[PDB]
């Protein structure tokens, strides 16, 4: 897999979700999806008291199924330089996964 | 049928057991594990700050945004003498968290 | 001895760069190795600072001309010197005409 | 909670996201704290604040 | 840099950074005992003479410069323009 | 069972399973894994093994 | 401590709980934002104490947490000095280091009733500091590790 | 247990005593293994041994 | 180790304490970044 | 996997768990003695699936 | 179900259209049509009896 | 090949190790083994598993 | 060994493994702001 | 239409095909225009042409 | 105008209204007012049914 | 920010205006070719 | 910085970052054809 796993909470009915972080070097690329909190056991601790689920764990077996719930993604470095920029895409200011209208 | 009433089209799609990808390449193609941009001076010389904004459909329940910063998680194993294992890990970027 | 060079983050605006800090995204972990290993690790790293040493000697500046300059500088031993000659410029919220102050 | 992987405390930078608190149910913080006080001060006096 | 070169993130391959003896050994035992997965081979990508640094669209969109809607046929003409220093591969073109 | 020299969650010993794997796919000395399809014909072992 | 709350059965308390984890007790954080989270039990038999040691959980002993805040005192140190201090503390050559006062692996071996002999097998690959031991009553020792002890 | 500093596995030489297994709750071995199989073999067949 | 003790009419426990070195270094490279490195020797991560 | 254990509520299983940690999966140890330890959960909600 | 009565496990397996193999090799692997043992002096020199 | 491949002296193909220490925790189980690789031998972890 | 030397289990003291500047600073602020407990001093026999 | 990605206006050279109008529903052109007039002219007079 | 337009709902009879957000740089200043939901058409969409 | 306002018997909205620099340069190299470059700082492209 | 300098958020004025020829031209046509609003002038504090 070779990748750092990150998990950011998405409040119910939430639409926008910003995430601040900074890399001092250069990696390989991004990869992402969406998981349900109830179906995601809190790892790190030798026991989860709030884990009342026994179905497949997308976070482990890789049974994702919520990739069709994304609209767009915007990446920017130094909070100004949009990536990839250079007017690469039809919509150079972001990656529109799907449009309604 | 002739009894058909005026309707309206509706499109959508599904893609399970998969992960959205956004390679860090100038052309998005895979020309080697160590991408070209991942070897560009602009990044190896100075440090920067990243900020992503994900707009998704609203759901009536707590969810999570599983991100995967593809990196190089490699480790060398050195065995000098009998019953002696010396290993050296190295995950770059994100050596040991971010702060 | 042999420390870890600083990293300079280019500031999209002004072009006056920013505060440099010891890199940690590429820290070659190894405290879980052996003696000869712990010996060779500081050797290859020394050669690194050695290269960045020669690579260093040779409005705001753009990014293309930013990579050629403001290269990672190694600050040998720690604060060593007196309270007069310190990194200073290596501080993010620090200006020249005056002391590091922010609103 | 102390020395319980089930309810391990968190203390990391938002940017780092890497928890700096690594506890083990093998260690014993509670008792450790007790003995510590009896070595730096007179464990006979009282101090409401810390009960 | 020496940090990657050591971890083989980039640089020579196993068939080079390894001792000549061990190399051929694996090649010979490529039947019963395998040790080729034990050594990692770095794969670096080119950093010049491949992609351009200046701004440039990946896929352009052209509008009909003239269109005739006949009773039983539809004709449209486009002025497909291939900017200088560029190369277009028809296979990547289609009519939306 | 006694010791439980059985594998594959069946009543087949570990010794036998190993032998069969080696004599058919030379697999066993470096991990047990589903051999490549071209080697799994109607007359193969694993192909017909059903615990 | 009892009278420190009062003589009444019902009582609206208000206390200040300090940090005991050595790794962060005397730590000296630097500028920046950090996520500081922590859990708190509610089991009367662990947060409370009685002279007779009777099962409070069965004697109608209950507790309720309304609100919890976090206070932190900062030295009004000059920005000029504070800035210099930070610059130094951010160098790997000046990393802070702590060590639990007790410094010892806690082990627990059961001692059957009326038992006399008690052997214990274990092996260390290195060299430690020394041994330290005592004896405790199972009933008076809550099974830690789990977020709750039903027995 | 994987990617859990609370129950990190050990694998070092008795003489060395230095654990060669350094895990981080940031990594994800489980998922990693999954994807790995789907790239080297046909993830449609079954193999009781590994369930 | 073999501990011989007086008999008691109730379940008890033998609380042992293998005194060791439970030390940890805290490294803070950048703003809002805490990197710590624990190390308890002997008994790094249990015994097996 | 279900039927792989049986149809009865009670069942005496017997399985083989492989090593997944990359750092040691395909490793090739040499002569000598090593201490190999590891923990195993027991939480039905993580070891079992429904 | 709660009405379940005490039972007992029973294991077995099936392997049709197949033949049990026991290669005459020192490691049971196939390193060539003419095995190693099948070329060992102990057999080519003197004759033996099998049972 | 008929030399420099397999050994002539006695030697097991697959060894079995017993826990030198095991702790059954309320929600976890830990066991430590003394995996010993005899001289003139080479072990490929991939071939190891927990029964 | 480098394992202890790093964790300061053994080796030089704070007044040596620390930057000269930071050292004297603590000695001077040994009144209002104390930072002497933040650095461990190894004691070998 | 203004500040609406749904009906964003287009203005690019036929040869370029790259729209030069990049709007964001975060901006507010309407109001912006109003205030602009009240700063360059006397927003008390009337002018039929622009209503 | 040169300013990012933001809109936060104010429940009826509400008094306090907190708003979390973070800027990585430095702007020019703040400017604000209050509007009635009914008198404010939901922009962005090519049509408002409410 | 925390705004305290008078209560009203109807849904309202808090219209904020983070004054910034919404500037854009227009470059015209050749005939019939318009290349523009926008830049609104802060708030380049939303916040996340 | 080069990010602002390019967008003229700060730095020299039109009467400087523009070609001398174009400058005077506007000054001369400051009667019939005006092009002074076409170029922005940065105002830093």
């Amino acid at each position: 897999l070779s990748a750092a796993n990150m998990l950011y909470p998405i409040p119910p009915n939430a639409t926008q979700l910003p995430i601040p972080s900074r890399n001092w070097a250069a990696f390989r690329g991004w990869s992402l999806t969406r998981l349900k909190q109830r179906e995601t056991p809190a790892l790190g601790s030798p026991f989860d008291p709030y884990f009342t689920y026994s179905g497949t764990i997308p976070y482990l077996d890789g049974t994702f199924y919520l990739s069709h719930t994304f609209r767009k993604v915007a990446i920017q470095f130094d909070s100004s330089v949009t990536w990839p920029g250079n007017d690469r895409l039809l919509t150079p200011n972001e990656f529109e996964i799907k449009i309604s209208v | 049928d002739p009894r058909h009433a005026l309707r309206d089209p509706e499109r959508k799609f599904l893609c399970d057991r998969t992960l959205w990808r956004i390679p860090f390449s100038s052309n998005f193609m895979s020309m080697g594990s160590l991408t070209d941009l991942g070897q560009n001076l602009l990044y190896a010389n100075a440090a920067h700050a990243l900020d992503m904004t994900f707009e998704m459909d609203p759901i009536n329940e707590p969810t999570l945004l599983y991100v995967l910063f593809e990196v190089f998680d490699v480790a060398r194993v050195h065995q000098p003498h009998r019953g002696v294992i010396e290993v050296v890990y190295l995950r770059t970027p994100f050596s040991a968290g971010n702060a | 001895e042999i420390p870890t060079p600083y990293v300079w983050t280019f500031q999209p605006q002004m072009g006056a760069a920013a505060g440099a800090s010891q890199d940690y995204s590429t820290r070659m972990n190894w405290f879980s190795a052996g003696p000869d290993m712990i010996h060779d690790v500081n050797n290859i790293r020394d050669a690194q600072n050695r290269i960045l040493m020669t690579q260093s000697a040779i409005g705001g500046i753009g990014s293309r001309q930013f990579v050629e300059e403001f290269v990672p500088a190694v600050y040998l031993n720690p604060y060593s010197g007196p309270p007069d000659s310190y990194p200073d410029q290596f501080i993010r919220h620090y200006n020249v005409y005056s002391n590091s102050v922010s609103g | 909670y102390y020395n319980s992987g089930g309810n391990l405390g968190v203390l990391a930078g938002q940017s780092s996201q890497l928890n700096a608190v690594v506890d083990l149910q093998d260690r014993n913080t509670e008792l450790s704290y007790q003995m510590l006080l009896a070595n730096t001060t007179d464990r006979s006096r009282y101090f409401s604040m810390w009960n | 840099l020496p940090q990657w070169s050591y971890m083989h993130i980039a640089g020579q391959d196993a068939s080079e950074y390894l001792s000549p003896g061990l190399v051929q050994f694996a090649q010979a035992t490529e039947s019963y005992f395998n040790i080729g997965n034990k050594f990692r081979n770095p794969t670096v990508a080119p950093t010049h003479d491949v992609t351009t640094e200046r701004s440039q669209r990946l896929q352009l969109r052209f509008v009909p410069v003239d269109r005739e809607d006949t009773q039983y046929s539809y004709k449209t003409r486009f002025q497909l323009a291939v900017g200088d220093n560029r190369v277009l591969d028809m296979a990547s073109t289609y009519f939306d | 069972d006694g010791e439980g020299y059985n594998v594959a969650q069946s009543n087949m010993t570990k010794d036998w399973f190993l032998v069969q794997m080696l004599a058919n796919y030379n697999i066993g000395y470096q991990g047990y894994h589903l051999p490549p399809d071209y080697k799994d014909r109607t007359f193969s072992f694993l192909h017909n093994f059903i615990p | 401590r009892s009278q420190l709350l009062g003589n009444g059965r019902f009582c609206d308390f208000h206390i200040q709980v300090p940090q005991k984890f050595f790794a962060i007790r005397n730590l000296l954080l630097l500028p920046g934002t950090y996520t500081y989270e922590w859990s708190f039990r509610k089991d009367v038999n662990m947060i409370l104490q009685s002279t007779l040691g009777n099962d409070l959980r069965v004697d109608g002993a209950t507790v309720n947490i309304t609100s919890v805040n976090l206070y932190a005192s900062f030295f009004p140190m000059s920005h000029n000095t504070a800035s210099t201090l930070e610059a130094m503390l951010r160098n790997d050559t000046n990393d802070q280091s702590f060590n639990d006062y007790l410094s010892a692996a806690n082990m627990l071996y059961p001692i059957p009733p009326n038992a006399t002999q008690l052997p214990i097998p274990s092996r260390n690959w290195a060299a430690f500091r020394g041994w330290s031991l005592t004896r405790l009553k199972q009933r008076e020792t809550p099974a830690l590790g789990s977020p709750f002890d039903p027995y």
